[PDB]
Formats: structure tokens, C-alpha cells, sequence
């Protein structure tokens, strides 16, 4: 068992994203089971914090 | 099998004389001398611990199938700050990111690594994406 | 299964079941220990401040009031002096009506905890608060607050506090 | 070099709007937690000294 998390933009909105990925490697290809991933509206510090969280 | 264990009795000076003569016969001094509250220990003791071991282990499991489950959901939602502050960081600030979860098929993975790269080569291990791994091989 | 304590003068076996099967999973299985008592350690609540100072770890607030009705809280942080809320959202209320109830956090807001140094109190929601102790530990009061949409704790809006304890999971 | 200078004000614009809605955020978010507390407190006060002079 592995999952891989992967996050990208939403091309123009999210649900455009995740659903011409969703076709591509699980609709046509059937190389992964895929599903969206539930992350809230966190509170986004100053520049400054983030590059020391990663 | 080898051997027997026997009393011999002698004048309280003579130990010494004795288990040293002894030894040089090749005889063996069992040392010990009795205590009938010791006798009454080892008879205690090894029913005792017999006994505690199974007044522990219960409330022992329980304790780690609710701290591994604490421990588990912890995991998850630090991989929930990763991914949100690298999207924060390798995309544009206002936030506008979908995180997704894919979960490979067996031998298929080359394919896949291939079509997430097409799929987002123009944004530009590394990847041109955010991505992070969850096992679930916990065992080893 | 009854859990392992160190003693009570308020709660007995009915009320030491109905709890253990309520607390979060981050004190299931530990034993309780008592951190402050009004019959022990002289009732005032700069003493229930000082007693709570050294912990890191939840407590339960078991209170008894003039007509010897069982209710507190447990709650995520110990009680300290505060200038703003504080605590997590697993703190609840409780209550033996002389059934067993608890009021959850309702998702409404973060109101948990404060202490002044002169006062105690639990929940928020306009002037509201589901529970409030004076400096003494003599009067306090409950309303319906709705950080945890309470019944009203005791029989009365304002009671007296016949005695209290404070247990801590340790 | 000029328009890449023009992108990184409009990055900083971005964060200097982001941080003043997250200052607006807090101030009203502090402003409804201390009229909680204080007019908890204050009719709390008052209340039980007029219940002992009656």
C-alpha cells in the first residue's frame, strides 16, 4: 500500500483540475485509484514563516 | 543425566578446607544455605509474575491500539501542512490549489510518473508539481 | 474497568463509569490523580491557580453545589490565569440531572476557557457563560452558552459551592 | 530584469493586501472575544453586589 498527495493549481478553478487528471490516470489509463484530499482554509503567515515550515 | 547433589556435614571451620580439597577432587560445592523465608520467595515469585504479566497486558494492548490510532491521525495531518505550505509557496499566493491523492496500480508506475510529468511540465527526487508519499508498510 | 484513581470525596462508582467511557482518547487508560480539593487543600481560587501551575496535561472540574447536584467540565488545559480564551475543542460540560449529561463543544466558537484573578469560567456567547466561579470558590453561576448549548448546570441560574475537586490525568 | 521586477511588486502587493485582510480578520475577531469578556465581567460584578445589599 502507497499513496502519493499531489497538489496543483486549479487551471481556472479547482474542480477543472482535479477532473482532467482524474480522466487522464484513472478514467482512460486506469493506472491509479484517485480522489480529492480534504485540506481546510489554513491561515497563511508572512513569507518569512513559511520558508522556515518547509 | 551427569550427576547427583549431596549432603556432607562438617565442623563450621572446615568450609573452606573442605570446598577447596573438594574442588581439587573435582567435587562441586553447591553454595547455598537455607532460609525457609527464601524457599517460600522463589514458590511466591514465580506465580506473582505469572500472575502480573496477565494483569497488565490487557489494559498494555488497549493503551497501544488507541495511541498508535492518536499517533496515526497526527501523521496525516502534518502531510496536510506540507502540502498546503509548499502549494502556498510553489504557486501563486492567492490561494486557488487542489490537493489531490492517487494511489498507484502494481508494475504501473513508470506510466504514471510519465503522465504526471505531461500533465505539468510547463509550471516550471524533484517534480514540477508538490508531492509527498504515504506509506503504509508500518511493520517493516 | 472502573478507572484507577488515587481517591474522591464527590464522585462515587455510578459517576466514575459514566465518565471514564466520555474522556478523549488522549486520557484513555490513565490514572486520575487529584490536583486540587476544597476539602483538602482549604477552598480559594488562587489555590486552585497555584495546585494547577506545574501541569501539562488535562483535568476534570468536579463541583457540588448546596443542593448536591454533581457537574463541572473537563478541559483540554489546566486552569490558569488568562487575559484571552483558551483551550481545544475536546473540553466539555457536564452534568447529573440526576441523569448523566454532556454538552460537546457545538462548533459555534472557541470560548472555552478564561480565568481572571478574581474569577473562573467556562463558555461565552454574548454576556453568557456555562459556568462561572467567584474568587472564594462561593458563589458561581450557569446559563445556557453556546460554545456547548448547555442545560443550566446545577438546579438554580446562581449557586453556592458546597465543595470541589480537580482531578489531572497523570 | 523590469517586468520580472513588475511581477515581484505585484507579489508584494498581493502580500501587503493578504496581510491587511488578515489584520481586518484578527481586529474583528478580537473585537467580539473582549466584548464577550467584558461585558461577561462587568454585569458578573455588578449583579452580585446588588444580590447581597438586597
Amino acid at each position: 500500500t502507497e499513496f502519493w498527495l499531489i497538489s496543483a493549481p486549479g487551471e481556472k478553478t479547482c474542480q477543472q483540475t482535479w477532473e482532467k487528471l482524474h480522466a487522464a490516470t484513472t478514467k482512460n489509463n486506469n493506472l491509479a485509484v484517485s480522489s480529492k484530499f480534504n485540506i481546510p482554509d489554513l491561515k497563511v503567515g508572512t513569507l518569512d514563516v513559511l520558508v522556515g515550515l518547509s | 543425566q551427569d550427576s547427583y547433589l549431596c549432603n556432607v556435614t562438617l565442623f563450621k571451620k572446615a568450609v573452606d578446607d573442605f570446598r577447596h580439597k573438594a574442588r581439587e577432587n573435582k567435587f562441586i560445592v553447591r553454595d547455598f544455605q537455607y532460609n525457609e523465608e527464601e524457599m517460600r520467595a522463589d514458590k511466591e515469585e514465580m506465580n506473582r509474575l505469572s500472575t502480573d504479566k496477565k494483569k497488565q497486558f490487557g489494559p498494555l494492548v488497549r493503551w497501544l491500539k488507541v495511541n498508535f490510532s492518536e499517533a496515526f491521525i497526527a501523521w496525516i495531518h502534518i502531510k496536510a501542512l506540507r502540502v498546503f505550505v509548499e502549494s502556498v509557496l510553489r504557486y501563486g499566493l492567492p490561494v486557488n490549489f487542489q490537493a489531490m491523492l492517487l494511489q498507484p496500480n502494481k508494475k504501473s508506475v513508470k506510466k504514471l510518473r510519465e503522465v504526471l510529468h505531461e500533465l505539468y511540465k510547463h509550471l516550471d527526487e524533484y517534480y514540477p508539481y508538490v508531492y509527498y508519499k504515504i506509506d503504509c508498510n508500518l511493520l517493516e | 474497568l472502573p478507572i484507577l484513581q488515587s481517591h474522591s470525596a464527590l464522585l462515587e462508582n455510578m459517576h466514575i463509569e459514566q465518565l471514564a467511557r466520555r474522556l478523549p482518547a488522549r486520557v484513555q487508560g490513565y490514572p486520575w490523580r487529584l490536583a486540587y480539593s476544597t476539602l483538602e487543600h482549604g477552598t480559594s481560587l488562587k489555590t486552585l491557580y497555584r495546585k494547577s501551575a506545574s501541569l501539562d496535561s488535562p483535568v476534570l472540574l468536579v463541583i457540588k453545589d448546596m443542593d448536591n447536584q454533581i457537574f463541572g467540565a473537563y478541559a483540554t488545559h489546566p486552569f490558569r490565569f488568562s487575559d484571552h480564551y483558551y483551550g481545544t475543542g475536546e473540553t466539555f460540560l457536564y452534568t447529573f440531572s440526576p441523569n448523566f449529561k454532556v454538552f460537546k463543544w457545538s462548533g459555534e466558537n472557541s470560548y472555552f476557557i478564561n480565568g481572571d484573578i478574581s474569577s473562573l469560567e467556562l463558555g461565552g456567547g454574548g454576556g453568557r457563560f456555562g459556568l462561572w466561579l467567584d474568587a472564594d470558590l462561593y458563589h458561581g453561576r450557569s446559563n445556557s452558552c453556546s460554545t456547548f448549548n448547555n442545560d443550566i448546570l446545577s438546579k438554580k441560574e446562581d449557586f453556592i459551592v458546597q465543595d470541589l475537586e480537580v482531578w489531572t490525568f497523570e | 530584469s523590469d517586468a520580472d521586477v513588475q511581477k515581484q511588486i505585484k507579489h508584494m502587493m498581493a502580500f501587503i493586501e493578504q496581510e491587511a485582510n488578515e489584520k481586518a480578520e484578527e481586529i474583528d475577531a478580537k473585537a467580539e472575544e473582549e466584548f464577550n469578556i467584558e461585558k461577561g465581567r462587568l454585569v458578573q460584578t455588578q449583579r452580585l453586589k446588588i444580590m447581597e445589599y438586597y
